[PDB]
């Protein structure tokens, strides 16, 4: 199975302030990866779509930015209705894989 | 041996472009002055339906096709594919047959100083090229005098001489003299009486004879019954 | 060429050996359906087909009687009873580029699973719902071909790999192609075990005087028995004395 | 106008099976990539299964001989049959569509 | 899957009538000797039925 670890676990961040995660990657994915934020109580929900594009209805606050084999989440401005479970997930290889979350909170 | 012969002394149409049968192989004969016929076309429908041979020579080099192509209603010379190969004063005889997917061509070149009757005499043809085509081949026709024949499966003796040609030859079914020769394996036989074969009355009619019933057996009863 | 526009090579009327394909240590996957890896160059076919297409290392086994796959169902579907041999191997340095390639595609979205040996080019925006799309890509309506961006750091999976598919059919037809039997040196004068084109059998092989025809290739005695015969590289004509042999 | 509805949830006990169900509008589920996706409490998300346009079925390494998807043709509802459910299967199961667009059911909860 | 079933996968050649052959070395598919490691033209001559 591909081997795709998550970073950090958690972290907390004030309104509007800047956040930035990474997911990597043991073996090197070209652009198959997608980003999803799941509610607490409510399913995920793709904003990023190979990597690289805006899926339709997701504000552009929210962009992906590739670094070689992993891959960079960007968030301009947080608000407090953004507090989701990160996940990225590589697609075009099976098992597809989600990775363990990234919790992101409002202090 | 027998094989795929011209009966002796048979008939073969005189031309001076039809579409002939090729029912069990066909002998061609020409005699040119000014190389007029130039090719031939081999197939069943010849009109882009399926695969047809075109055997073309345009004055420099011989052309073999194999593939559907569209043929015009007269096809004339002026003045899918699976192979492709680029190569009165004369006589040029040829037999095509195709046997078991082989297109065997046997040809032979002679210069000769009679227009008026195909020459009397023997010669033997030779083969030259071997078409592995694979191709069922019903119809032909030819592309430009010449006479056309049709091969029938006769035993033949071949009289071999000491440089392996072919000098004489013997048509087995073309009278009891010949059947003699046949028999004996030589080309002159003493005086006597021989054994050649047996002659039977060949039956005219054919008679079918079974009671008039109009009453079917219940087969229905048996095979198609509720309870078994 | 793409895995969804492979193209296809016909093969025949020449003579083929199999033997430096697989003598070679250059291919990664060398598998054979049907038929043996080696004993190829005894075998003879009336037509061989060559298709190749480029493909990533995790497809390459999608390519296969019996097995399913992405690959299998909407690019390149073999059928069950399938015969030959398949040939694939790594081509990273030729056809990865840095920041990705996107020359070749793949074509993802299809109604139905192709049928063995179909080559489907068809580039119509297809639709994914009830909704018609009227060539606007949009929702429920994507484009058939996506780009596998091969970049030169990609891993054994993501690296690109060139698939060739050697198809092996027959028929009553004469075989246009046939693979060339290694022919030992001509030994003279000495009773050996020989074999030709059309027979085989044990003699002595002296120098004839005959006077064969320049298409002919056997002789044969009276009484139905070889004496004579051609060799199939050299123009020279041999006569078959028996081996001495008697009761004692 | 688009949305899935999920329904077959419930309490299990281990070795028997359930049927789910999860029924669309708006769209071909025939002509689009399905997939089953759960979710485990107190840990992350994790894939099950996925099935082709055409036909072609895969799944999970850890349900292999246990899992099984189908899809009815006139009603359009897809379904996933298990059998012999362990007790590391409780999880909340949701259908998706794997490419083009991410579409999300309401989910169920699996107790075993 | 039962994998104590084995059967021999590869071999020279064909067997005489009521031969046993229980050996288990490399089987060599080409010129370059095994070695007891298997790989390319370097087979395990045994494969389970499963
Ligand atoms: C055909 O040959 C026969 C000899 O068997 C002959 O009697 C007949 O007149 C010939 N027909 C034509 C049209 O030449
Ligand atoms: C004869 O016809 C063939 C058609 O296949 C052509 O390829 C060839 O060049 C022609 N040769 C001449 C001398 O016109
Ligand atoms: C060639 O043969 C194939 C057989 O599958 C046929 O589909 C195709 O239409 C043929 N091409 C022509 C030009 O007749
Ligand atoms: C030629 O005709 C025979 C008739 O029995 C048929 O079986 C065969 O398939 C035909 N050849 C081709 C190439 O179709
Ligand atoms: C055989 O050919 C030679 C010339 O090669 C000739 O002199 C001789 O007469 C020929 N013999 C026969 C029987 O044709
Ligand atoms: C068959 O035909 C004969 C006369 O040819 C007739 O007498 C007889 O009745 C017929 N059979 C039946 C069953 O009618
Ligand atoms: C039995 O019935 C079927 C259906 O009508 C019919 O096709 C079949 O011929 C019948 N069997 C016999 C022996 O008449
Ligand atoms: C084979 O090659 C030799 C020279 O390498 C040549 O002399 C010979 O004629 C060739 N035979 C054929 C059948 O091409």
């Amino acid at each position: 199975d591909i081997q795709m670890t998550q970073s950090p676990s958690s972290l907390s961040a004030s309104v509007g302030d800047r956040v930035t995660i990474t997911c990597q990657a043991s073996q090197d994915i070209s652009n198959y990866l997608n980003w999803y934020q799941q509610k607490p109580g409510k399913a995920p929900k793709l904003l990023i779509y190979d990597a690289s594009n805006l899926e339709t209805g997701v504000p552009s606050r929210f962009s992906g930015s590739r670094s070689g084999t992993d891959f960079t989440f960007t968030i301009s401005s947080l608000q407090p209705e953004d507090i989701a479970t990160y996940y990225c997930h590589q697609y075009d290889n099976l098992p597809l894989t989600f990775g363990g979350g990234t919790k992101v909170e409002i202090k | 041996t027998q094989d795929l012969f011209l009966p002796f002394f048979s008939n073969v149409t005189w031309f001076h472009n039809p579409v002939l049968p090729f029912n069990d192989g066909v002998y061609f004969a020409s005699t040119e002055k000014s190389n007029i016929i130039r090719g031939w076309i081999f197939g069943t429908t010849l009109d882009s339906k399926t695969q047809s041979l075109l055997i073309v020579n345009n004055a420099t080099n011989v052309v073999i096709k194999v593939c559907e192509f569209q043929f015009c209603n007269d096809p004339f010379l002026g003045v899918n594919c699976t192979f492709e190969y680029v190569s009165f004063k004369n006589l040029r005889e040829f037999v095509f047959k195709n046997i078991d997917g082989y297109f065997k061509i046997y040809s032979k070149h002679t210069p000769i100083n009679l227009v008026r009757d195909l020459p009397q005499g023997f010669s033997a043809l030779e083969p030259l090229v071997d078409l592995p085509i694979g191709i069922n081949i019903t119809r032909f026709q030819t592309l430009l005098a010449y006479y056309v024949g049709y091969l029938q499966p006769r035993t033949f003796l071949l009289k071999y001489n000491e440089n392996g040609t072919i000098t004489d030859a013997v048509d087995c079914a073309l009278d009891p003299l010949s059947e003699t020769k046949c028999t004996l394996k030589s080309f002159t036989v003493e005086k006597g009486i021989y054994q050649t074969s047996n002659f039977r009355v060949q039956p005219t009619e054919s008679i079918v004879r079974f009671p008039n019933i109009t009453n079917l057996c219940p087969f229905g009863e048996v095979f198609n019954a509720t309870r078994f | 060429a793409s895995v969804y526009a492979w193209n296809r090579k016909r093969i025949s009327n020449c003579v083929a050996d199999y033997s430096v394909l697989y003598n070679s240590a250059s291919f990664s996957t060398f598998k054979c359906y049907g038929v043996s890896p080696t004993k190829l160059n005894d075998l003879c076919f009336t037509n061989v087909y060559a298709d190749s297409f480029v493909i990533r290392g995790d497809e390459v086994r999608q390519i296969a009687p019996g097995q399913t796959g992405k690959i299998a169902d909407y690019n390149y579907k073999l059928p069950d009873d399938f015969t030959g041999c398949v040939i694939a191997w790594n081509s990273n340095n030729l056809d990865s580029k840095v920041g990705g390639n996107y020359n070749y595609l793949y074509r993802l979205f299809r109604k139905s699973n192709l049928k063995p040996f179909e080559r489907d080019i068809s580039t119509e925006i297809y639709q994914a719902g009830s909704t018609p799309c009227n060539g606007v890509e949009g929702f429920n309506c994507y484009f058939p071909l996506q780009s596998y961006g091969f970049q030169p750091t990609n891993g054994v999976g993501y690296q690109p790999y060139r698939v060739v598919v050697l198809s092996f059919e027959l028929l009553h037809a004469p075989a246009t192609v046939c693979g060339p039997k290694k022919s030992t040196n001509l030994v003279k004068n000495k009773c050996v075990n020989f074999n030709f084109n059309g027979l085989t059998g044990t003699g002595v092989l002296t120098e004839s005087n005959k006077k064969f025809l320049p298409f002919q290739q056997f002789g044969r005695d009276i009484a139905d028995t070889t004496d004579a015969v051609r060799d199939p590289q050299t123009l020279e004509i041999l006569d078959i004395t028996p081996c001495s042999f008697g009761g004692v | 106008e688009v949305q899935l509805v999920e329904s077959g949830g419930g309490l299990v006990q281990p070795g028997g099976s359930l049927r789910l169900s999860c029924a669309a509008s708006g769209f071909t589920v025939s002509s689009n990539y399905m997939s089953w996706v759960r979710q485990a409490p107190g840990k992350g998300l994790e894939w099950v299964s996925l099935i082709y346009s055409g036909g072609s079925t895969y799944y999970a390494d850890s349900v292999k001989g246990r899992f099984t998807i189908s899809r009815h043709n006139s009603k359009n509802t897809l379904y996933l049959q298990m059998n012999s459910l362990r007790a590391e299967d409780t999880a909340v199961y949701y259908c998706a569509r794997i490419y083009g667009d991410y579409a999300w059911g309401q989910g169920t909860l699996v107790t075993v």
